[PDB]
RNA sequence: UACCCGCAGAAGAAGCACCGGCUAACUCCGUGCCAGCAGCCGCGGUAAUACGGAGGGUGCAAGCGUUAAUCGGAAUUACUGGGCGUAAAGCGCACGCAGGCGGUUUGUUAAGUCAGAUGUGAAAUCCCCGGGCUCAACCUGGGAACUGCAUCUGAUACUGG
RNA sequence: UUAGCUAGUAGGUGGGGUAACGGCUCACCUAGGCGACGAUCCCUAGCUGGUCUGAGAGGAUGACCAGCCACACUGGAACU
């Protein structure tokens, strides 16, 4: 604080970690998942989250949720993941993107359509 | 004359041996445009009572303050508990540029141009009360010249 | 880049009458214009202070027809240049040619100008301007070519501007069919409904 | 008039050469305080009569070794 | 130890502003008694007057107005632990030209305004309001 | 159809069993609207 | 050898040449000792195309500079014109 | 090629997000702690403005959302501009080297400091007044600025010697 | 949570070398030189004009454009 204290060790500027080291400053990433399942969120939710570990391009092995109702995925498919963590969920820190790759895009979405990957419905 | 507007309105509860008793605080904040600012607080069981003795509270105790061509004077801080509050005089046609309970103290008042910030608490009903203290505490030139003892002209 | 959608109905958001129409007929008759647009018209829920300075920047901006970017734009030269902000945005905003034209009187709305402005039937100085939000300088005379000069409409825009109050910061010739842009209108000239200050604002946070 | 630099010899030992801090008396970048910062240079000097302690004033010239490339112009202030 | 006069005397400024005392003294100084001369200039006090021959003492005489004092803020700026000085492009302005900044140039101890004028700026000892 | 990721390891005599202590078959009750556990701090829309 | 020479800044199809006095080895638009005028070929009526500072560009010439063929017709044209 | 003239005919040309609060915009149906949502707080257990559809609305618009990333808000590393009795924070207490700070008077010096000048601080960029592309973006003339550094000539109140 | 590092090392004399000053190099002499105002060691990094952000002070940053530097399959070397 006093002048002289500041000038021998100046002030640190807190340094902050990324939540979405797999990422490595990338937007997305590819991966393959490793084992696809559910499980139980943490309280005071109830639900079977749906949600895939997935090896990713750059080695990570991270686990990543799949948003929509409905998913194609298993063992074996190549996905991208974007970022994003679900609350609920002890460690997910990326959600799937639908409608990359090997991911299919929602069934009957017909309203945020373009976050699920789905097309619009011509008529 | 007196436009008057309430600030914000909060529940608040006290305990007792059935279980809670809720009430309601209303923050008001009146001024007729020109110097003139006075806040208040009531609290009733029911909002509209609340809010309408908060007005009453308001129209008396009432403050003047010095507003030169609808802004402030010169730099003013003010503080009140947490609330410490920064308020800048500014070019006509910059607008208020003030945040929360601030905002609305001011335009009351009549002050049409100003930098404010709060600093510290941003808690309403302290915030006004700080912004209050700010307004009454500036002085003019005028004033400064009958303190000192000279001229408007000399001390510019 | 244009709002085509219903007109009177951002008029009966706005709550007031933003001279979308040609104003033959009177709005009252051509909708509820106390009432807001939709389901939910009835009910008036009590607008924030966000919400009040939004409103009244959709306001302006619906006035003229101007989209978000642009507007922000338009703020931000206000801005820079000297003097007060808010009046600066205004006479901005008069500036643009459409507008120009509508005052005029060539056009019955600000559109119906526009339109007019696209189809290369104004000329200024004697050259055939087609942008609407082409800033007209002061001394600047601004015409309807020859060509144009024999379409219905602009006579009968030209009669209905008759009827409304005529600005006192152009001078415009109905025979001739030309008008000069005599000076940047001043924010009496300009209507007192308008909170300028609220806009202003707005772009400050 | 050439350019030249005031300062203490903080050592002698080196034959013919000198060792000479120099206080320069900066005011710090953000927090506006002044504090004495110093420069050593190997100064050379031609018959060794400067003492350790001693005032000197010296100038820049063409290099003479590795490190040394000042040479001094007279001696003051050389009590002990 | 002490280690700064002229802060000292600022301070004793403001307790005497506070406890309504009508004068107020001090171990006179040169520096000291410029200060006062500017403040006696500018109106902050009614009078200043120094007395002693060995070691002489300062009484300032304190001004109020309306029952409540004169001086009503009364800063350091420059201080020993940290040198404050300004050109004449930078020289403060004390409450937007109301209230007045003590500055030590070249030729002598100043207000703000006046250095202004000169076209010099120097040490900013302090601000008064 | 996603399997269930359940927290017992490697089932060895029951799998139902197994599953009834875990997490997925774990007890629900629900907050009072009114009584004990009931005090709301803020509505849904409030 | 130092030149005297135009370096192009402008849009496509709207070139506007800024003349640089500089060692002819240095890239057209990089590196240039002291910009001696400009030139605007597409410039309109009632401005301007052409401005050298013709005093420098002499004094040039005399250190040794060599002289665009461009440049000297520009410096040919000024001179007409005055 | 830009640009101009003529031809026909509303003709070939609107989506994306969002609508519990923060945050501009609300209803009905379906589901029933499931399915799902979610930035935070949270929503959903049979009357859900929070899930999904629809109608209606709001905001942006040839884009609109999501993700990543930086500064901001964050006075949340506080030089400007924080704190430490009880919220995090006074070494258990002292002595003391380096270091920081230094009562008062005169003289001198002129290092800090201040003033003026000279040289430089590339051009571009930023900003101001202009000019050119129908307008704009863009291009461009001239300024201002580049808060600096060095040197010379002064001032000497303050700090230093 | 890297505290000691350095023998051409620091300086001298004389030869040699360079377009040029110079431990640049060599022979001898002296025992120095750097370091808590952070040497050495470790990790990361091309630098600047600028760019983004910010009321500012700052923080972050260095694509494009322009100045400088370094590299040209990897490691060395010289010739012209
Ligand atoms: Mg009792
Ligand atoms: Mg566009
Ligand atoms: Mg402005
Ligand atoms: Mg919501
Ligand atoms: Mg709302
Ligand atoms: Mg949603
Ligand atoms: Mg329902
Ligand atoms: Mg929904
Ligand atoms: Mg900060
Ligand atoms: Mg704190
Ligand atoms: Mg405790
Ligand atoms: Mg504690
Ligand atoms: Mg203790
Ligand atoms: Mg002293
Ligand atoms: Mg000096
Ligand atoms: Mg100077
Ligand atoms: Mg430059
Ligand atoms: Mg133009
Ligand atoms: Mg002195
Ligand atoms: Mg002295
Ligand atoms: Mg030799
Ligand atoms: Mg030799
Ligand atoms: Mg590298
Ligand atoms: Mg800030
Ligand atoms: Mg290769
Ligand atoms: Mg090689």
């Amino acid at each position: 604080a006093t002048v002289n204290q500041l000038v021998r060790k100046p002030r640190a500027r807190k340094v902050a970690k990324s939540n979405v080291p797999a990422l490595e400053a990338c937007p997305q990433k590819r991966g393959v998942c490793t084992r696809v399942y559910t499980t139980t969120p943490k309280k005071p939710n109830s639900a079977l989250r749906k949600v895939c570990r997935v090896r990713l391009t750059n080695g990570f092995e991270v686990t990543s949720y799949i948003g929509g109702e409905g998913h194609n995925l298993q063992e074996h498919s190549v996905i991208l993941i974007r970022g994003g963590r679900v609350k609920d969920l002890p460690g997910v820190r990326y959600h799937t993107v639908r409608g990359a790759l090997d991911c299919s895009g929602v069934k009957d979405r017909k309203q945020a359509r373009s976050k699920y990957g789905v097309k619009r419905p011509k008529a | 004359e007196l436009q008057e507007k309430l600030i914000a309105v909060n529940r608040v509860s006290k305990t007792v041996k059935g279980g809670r008793i809720f009430s309601f605080t209303a923050l008001t904040v009146v001024g007729d445009g020109n110097g003139r600012v006075g806040f208040g607080y009531g609290k009733a069981r029911e909002v509209p009572a609340a809010i309408q003795k908060a007005m009453e509270k308001a129209r008396r105790n009432m403050i003047n303050v010095a507003l030169n061509n609808g802004t402030l004077q010169h730099p003013v801080k003010g503080v009140h508990t947490g609330s410490r509050v920064f308020m800048q005089p500014a070019s006509e046609g910059t607008g208020i540029i003030a945040g929360g309970a601030m905002r609305a103290v001011l335009e009351v008042a009549g002050v049409h141009n100003v930098l404010a910030k709060a600093y510290g608490s941003t808690n309403p009903i302290n915030v006004v009360r700080a912004t209050i203290d700010g307004l009454e505490n500036m002085n003019s030139p005028e004033m400064v010249a009958a303190k000192r003892g000279k001229s408007v002209e000399e001390i510019l | 880049a244009r709002y085509l959608g219903p007109k009177l109905k951002l008029s009966r958001r706005e709550g007031t009458d933003l001279f979308l129409k040609s104003g033959v007929r009177a709005i009252d008759t051509k909708c509820k214009i106390e009432q807001a647009p939709g389901q939910h018209g009835a009910r008036k829920p009590r607008l924030s202070d966000y919400g009040v300075q939004l409103r009244e920047k959709q306001k302006v901006r619906r006035i003229y027809g101007v989209l978000e970017r642009q507007f922000r734009n338009y703020y931000k030269e206000a801005a820079r240049l000297k003097g007060n902000t808010g009046e600066n945005l205004l006479a901005l905003l008069e500036g643009r040619l459409d507008n120009v034209v509508y005052r005029m009187g060539f056009g019955a709305t600000r559109a119906e100008a526009r339109q007019l402005v696209s189809h290369k039937a104004i000329m200024v100085n004697g050259r055939v301007v087609n942008i609407a939000s082409y800033q007209v300088s002061p001394n600047d005379v601004v015409s309807i070519r020859e060509k144009a000069k024999k379409q219905s409409r602009v006579k009968a825009a030209l009669e209905l501007a008759e009827q409304r109050e005529k600005p006192t910061w152009l001078e415009v010739d109905a025979g001739k069919m030309e008008g000069t842009f005599k000076r940047k209108p001043e924010r009496s000239d300009l209507s007192a409904d308008i909170n300028e200050h609220l806009i202003v604002e707005l772009y400050s946070k | 008039k050439i350019r030249t630099l005031q300062g203490r010899v903080v050592s002698d030992k080196m034959e013919k050469s000198i060792v000479v801090a120099i206080e320069r008396f900066v005011k710090h970048p953000i927090y506006g305080k002044f504090i004495k910062r110093t420069t050593k240079l190997h100064v050379h000097d031609e018959n060794n009569e400067c003492g350790i302690g001693d005032v000197v004033e010296i100038r820049e010239c063409r290099p003479l070794s590795k490190t040394k490339s000042w040479t001094l112009v007279r001696v003051v202030e050389k009590a002990v | 130890s002490m280690q700064d006069p002229i802060a000292d005397m600022l301070t004793r400024i403001r307790n005497g502003q506070a406890a309504n005392k009508a004068a107020v003294t001090m171990p006179s100084s040169k520096l000291k008694v410029a200060i006062a001369n500017v403040l006696k200039e500018e109106g902050f006090i009614e009078d200043f007057k120094v007395e002693g021959d060995t070691k002489p003492e300062l009484e300032l005489t304190l001004k109020y107005f309306q029952g409540k004092a004169v001086v009503e803020s009364i800063q350091r700026v420059s201080r020993p632990g940290l040198r404050i000085y300004k050109r004449k492009d930078e020289l403060p302005k004390v409450m937007a030209g109301l209230g007045i900044a003590v500055v030590s140039t070249s030729k002598g101890v100043m207000t703000d305004r006046a250095a202004r004028q000169a076209g010099l700026g120097g040490e900013i000892i302090c601000y008064v309001a | 159809m996603s399997r269930y990721q359940h927290t017992k390891g490697q089932i060895k005599d029951n799998a139902i069993e197994a599953l009834l202590h875990d997490p997925l078959f774990r007890q629900r009750v629900e907050k009072n609207k009114k009584g004990k556990g009931s005090y709301m701090r803020k509505g849904k829309h409030g | 050898m130092v030149t005297i020479r135009l370096a192009r800044h402008g849009a496509k199809k709207r070139p506007f040449y800024q003349v640089v006095v500089a060692d002819s080895r240095n890239a057209r638009n990089g590196r240039f000792i002291e910009r001696v005028g400009f030139f605007n070929p597409i410039a309109s009526e009632k401005e301007e195309g052409t401005r050298l500072d013709l005093d420098r560009i002499a004094h040039w010439v005399g250190q040794g500079a060599t002289i665009s063929d461009r440049v000297a017709a520009l410096i040919k044209e000024v001179n007409k014109a005055a």
